[PDB]
């Protein structure tokens, strides 16, 4: 079974460098075409590069020409994408895709057949900051939640009641504040009668910084 | 600011509908147009390749056709698993380009949002910043306007929105607007309001509060 595995992404500073690797299985990448496609958060797909080790030809999108170099190593059946002079707009999920060899000169391009799961690359001068979790005060059914704020980089997984409360939860997509840090909210809708007896604690998980926070929510006086 | 790709356009449809997404391709001789399907958090999946050929494993409701320069993707009977984002791909001048993106969305009756406004937690005021959030729970369509009012003064530029993905069964959306203020500016005003307008609201709904109950 053909599989494409991306790796190498993470946090990089503006003007810094990064090198992604696309380890392939199930097929020999030699005669085929390896591509790199990136997708900004909430945006569409953008092809950036294509490589064919048989012909050695490298083709890049105009938005990355001169900064991105695509290559491969047939010894390990792995392609590479070296990114130099990285800018903030280069922050995206980077997929590596495979295009089959030109077997028919009429149907010369038969689409990007298989894709990888993609690796996230964040270009920002911010530092890895732990999330600051704050409770959302709950004033026929009441609404409460948690506000996690000033964390970097993405993502953050939020659970409720150690993963036992799932019906009615709303973990919103994160927003990028002007300070370069991320901030999202996670609300929930639980009956007001069970607000005093049943305790509601949100489990905030930031794996980049290894910060586990369990903040309880209670109505103010 | 510097957007590298436009956001995916929306298309409201019901299950069983017949949809046809057109891809304007000036490179008609490059009839290698391919269509892809992408769902939230997942990688794109090849559906149509070489303008009209069906990829191995894709249901029969998907079809591709080319009429001169216009390439189309047609779903005969829209199914619950078909609501996703669809991209068109063109190969031209040694460059591969993807389309803008068409997000097929489930259509339902209009549902007014439930509004809740939450003052900041005192642990945050001690940090030096105030964050008032406004919750818009379970509404349709996703088009909603949130206006922050500080002492009956209309705000702009000191808030950020965030809308969730459509619910699979309710077909609803949820918005969270976070008004961020400093500890000094927050203590200088009393009433903070969150005005919400929607298609299902004949009049704007305001959920407000006073600093300190």
């Amino acid at each position: 079974e053909v599989q494409l595995v991306e790796s190498g992404g993470g946090l990089v500073q503006p003007g810094g460098s990064l090198r992604l690797s696309c380890a392939a299985s199930g097929f020999n990448i030699y005669y085929n075409y390896i591509h790199w496609v990136r997708q900004a958060p909430g945006k569409g797909l953008e092809w950036v590069a294509e490589f064919s080790p048989y012909s050695g030809s490298t083709y890049y999108a105009d938005s990355v020409k001169g900064r991105f170099t695509i290559s491969a190593d047939t010894s390990k059946n792995t392609a590479y994408l070296q990114m130099n002079s990285l800018r903030a707009e280069d922050t995206a999920v980077y997929y590596c895709a495979r295009s089959a060899a030109i077997v028919d000169w009429y149907d010369y391009f038969k689409g990007f057949d298989y894709w990888g799961q993609g690796t996230l690359v964040t270009v920002s001068s911010a530092s890895t900051k732990g999330p600051s979790v704050f409770p959302l005060a709950p004033s026929g059914t009441a609404a409460l939640g948690c506000l996690v704020k000033d964390y970097f980089p993405e993502p953050v997984t939020v659970s409720w009641n150690s993963g036992a409360l799932t019906s009615g939860v709303h973990t919103f997509p994160a927003v990028l504040q002007s300070s370069g840090l991320y901030s999202l909210s996670s609300v929930v809708t639980v009956p007001s009668s069970s607000l005093g007896t049943q305790t509601y604690i949100c489990n905030v998980n930031h794996k980049p910084s290894n910060t586990k926070v369990d903040k309880k929510v209670e109505p103010k006086s | 600011d510097i957007q590298m790709t436009q956001s995916p356009s929306s298309l409201s449809a019901s299950v069983g509908d017949r949809v046809t997404i057109t891809c304007r391709a000036s490179q008609s001789v490059s009839s290698a147009v391919a269509w892809y399907q992408q769902k939230p958090g997942k990688a794109p999946k090849l559906l149509i390749y070489s303008a009209s050929s069906l990829y191995s494993g894709v249901p029969s409701r998907f079809s591709g056709s080319r009429s001169g320069t216009d390439f189309t993707l047609t779903i005969s009977s829209l199914q619950p698993e078909d609501f996703a984002t669809y991209y068109c791909q063109q190969y031209g001048s040694y460059l591969y380009t993807f389309g803008q993106g068409t997000k097929v969305e489930i259509k339902r009756t209009v549902a007014a949002p439930s509004v809740f406004i939450f003052p900041p937690s005192d642990e945050q005021l001690k940090s030096g910043t105030a964050s008032v959030v406004c919750l818009l729970n379970n509404f349709y369509p996703r088009e909603a306007k949130v206006q922050w009012k500080v002492d009956n003064a209309l705000q702009s530029g000191n808030s950020q929105e965030s809308v969730t993905e459509q619910d699979s069964k309710d077909s609803t959306y949820s918005l969270s607007s976070t008004l961020t203020l400093s500890k000094a500016d927050y203590e200088k005003h009393k009433v903070y309001a969150c005005e919400v307008t929607h298609q299902g609201l004949s009049s704007p709904v305001t959920k407000s509060f006073n600093r300190g109950e």
